[PDB]
C-alpha cells in the first residue's frame, strides 16, 4: 500500500471485477451534471480470494 | 465543494478580517439589531394572542 500502483490496481480491480459476489460497500457523493450532488454507492471486492479470466 | 451553504454569526463584525467576508465567500451580510416599534408590536401580539392591537 506504499505505492501509487496500489491505488491504480485497486481502482482497476473495482472496475473490472466481472460479476464478483464478494464485494464491500464504499459511500461517496457524486456531483451530477445538473448541478446538485447525490449519494453514490460503489462496490469494491471485499477481502478474500477472487478469480478473474 | 459546490452545493454548500455556510452560515456565520458574530457579535463584533469589526473583528472580522475583510478577506474573510467578501462577495463570494459571504454573499449576504445582515445586521440583526435591537428592537423596533413594529418588532415590539409583533412580539406582544404573538406572546398574548387575542388582545386588541
Amino acid at each position: 500500500a506504499r505505492d501509487r500502483s496500489y491505488a491504480w490496481l485497486l481502482s482497476w480491480l473495482t472496475r473490472h471485477s466481472t460479476r464478483t459476489q464478494h464485494l464491500s460497500v464504499e459511500t461517496s457523493y457524486l456531483q451530477h451534471e445538473s448541478g446538485r450532488i447525490s449519494t453514490k454507492f460503489e462496490f469494491i471486492p471485499s477481502p478474500g480470494n477472487h478469480f478473474i479470466w | 465543494t459546490e452545493a454548500r451553504i455556510v452560515f456565520m454569526t458574530t457579535n463584533y463584525i469589526d473583528r472580522l478580517d475583510p478577506a474573510l467576508i467578501r462577495p463570494g465567500r459571504v454573499d449576504l451580510k445582515e445586521y440583526v439589531g435591537y428592537c423596533s416599534h413594529w418588532q415590539l408590536t409583533q412580539m406582544f401580539q404573538r406572546f398574548y394572542p387575542g388582545q386588541a392591537p
